[PDB]
């Protein structure tokens, strides 16, 4: 984990969706709002810190200058980083979502539905392709992991 | 014939002492018979050679347009030295002379006051955030808006008006979609003037 997770609302989510080119495959049985990858001119900036206070998904111009703010995270994921990227959609973060993946995740954020595998997986198999940073969304229907 | 403008470093670079603040010569209008242009430079009166030629450039109305930067020291911009450029071609029937310097007064300190948006405009899907910073002298002056650490893309700001006391004011307006307004994210107002403590001042603002 040399990379930075964090968890964010649904809401925050279909926020992010907003801002994404693409349609997701109809195979991830998803609403009508998903998307798979921002647009050329947009990227998201994830900041993770110290303080669990400010942190802050926000979306941002090829200047690194601001466009929206997002959401300002309550919760945390037991590395404090900021990074600044193109947003790829990988469904579950499965070993098999992601080599199905049009694409490619290397020095973008990922974004994830919790779900099949755990958290720890998701981040490493992203981490294993060179994602720069996780983001962990709950849609509200419900994939308990298996063990 | 050629025209030629001299332009004032950037407020931030005149007042940190970690960047580099520059006079900047243009000279709009380049003949294509005479494409020389001679630049010299002078600081109160004394000739430096300091400065460099930007290469100069074919504009899209077929007249060259030649820069030339001279780099000022931090204290003596704010002290009130003069500079002055000045242009000679063989275009120009006598070399044109430019000067630029510091207003030469006793600076005064900024007041920095935001304001949320009117009831009124909140019927929009966009909404204005206001900062209105007065009372400051010289004109130099720095003004951004930012949130959570990140400087904000959507803001203009009026240039300095002067004021009857004799001070400058003006107004920076940053335009953001009404909902992140609604859900009460935090908007700052930084502002860089040379009477401030630091020369750096903060205002926020949010949903009360
Ligand atoms: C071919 O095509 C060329 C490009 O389209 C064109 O060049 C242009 O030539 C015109 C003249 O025709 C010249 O006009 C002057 O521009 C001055 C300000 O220029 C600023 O802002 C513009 C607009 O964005 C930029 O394009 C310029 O680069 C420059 O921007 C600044 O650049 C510096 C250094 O690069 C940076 O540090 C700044 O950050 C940056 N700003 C921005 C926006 O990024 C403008 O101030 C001039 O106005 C003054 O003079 C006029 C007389 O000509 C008066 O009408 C007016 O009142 C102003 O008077 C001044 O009043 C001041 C108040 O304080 C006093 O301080 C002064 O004493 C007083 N001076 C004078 C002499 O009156 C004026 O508009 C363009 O800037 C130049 N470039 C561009 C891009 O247009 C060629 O001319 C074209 N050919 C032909 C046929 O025209």
């Amino acid at each position: 984990p040399n990379i930075p997770v964090q968890t964010i609302s649904r809401a925050a989510a279909e926020k992010l969706f907003g801002n994404m080119e693409g349609d997701c495959p109809s195979d991830w049985k998803t609403d009508s709002t998903c998307r798979m990858v921002t647009s050329e001119s947009k990227n998201v900036k994830l900041t993770v810190s110290n303080d669990s206070a400010q942190n802050s998904v926000i979306i941002v111009d090829k200047n690194g200058r601001l466009v929206y703010l997002v959401e300002n995270p309550g919760g945390y994921v037991a590395k404090a980083a900021t990074v600044t990227g193109k947003l790829v959609h990988a469904n579950f973060g499965t070993k098999k979502d992601f080599e199905d993946l049009y694409t490619p995740v290397n020095g973008s954020i990922v974004i994830v539905r919790a779900g099949k595998i755990t958290f720890a997986e998701k981040v490493a198999n992203a981490e294993s392709l060179n994602a720069i940073g996780v983001l962990i969304y709950m849609d509200q229907t419900k994939f308990p992991i298996v063990n | 014939g050629p025209s030629v403008f001299l332009f004032p470093p950037k407020p931030k670079d005149t007042l940190y002492i970690t960047r580099e603040p520059e006079v900047t010569c243009v000279v709009v209008d380049v003949s294509h018979e005479d494409p020389e242009v001679k630049f010299n430079w002078y600081v109160d009166g004394v000739e430096v050679h300091n400065a460099k030629t930007k290469p100069r450039e074919e504009q899209y109305n077929s007249t060259y347009r030649v820069v030339s930067v001279l780099t000022v020291l931090h204290q003596d911009w704010l002290n009130g030295k003069e500079y002055k450029c000045k242009v000679s071609n063989k275009a120009l029937g006598a070399p044109i002379e430019k000067t630029i310097s510091k207003a030469k007064g006793q600076p005064r300190e900024p007041q920095v006051y935001t304001l949320p948006p009117s009831r009124d405009e909140l019927t929009k899907n966009q909404v204005s955030l206001t900062c209105l910073v007065k009372g400051f002298y010289p004109s130099d002056i720095a003004v951004e808006w930012e949130s959570y650490g990140t400087e904000w893309s959507s803001y203009k700001t009026t240039p300095p008006v002067l004021d009857s006391d004799g001070s400058f004011f003006l107004y920076s307006k940053l335009t953001v979609t009404k909902s992140e307004w609604q859900q009460g994210f935090v908007f700052s107002c930084s502002v860089m003037h040379e009477a401030l403590h630091n020369h750096y001042t903060q205002k926020s603002l949010s949903l009360s």
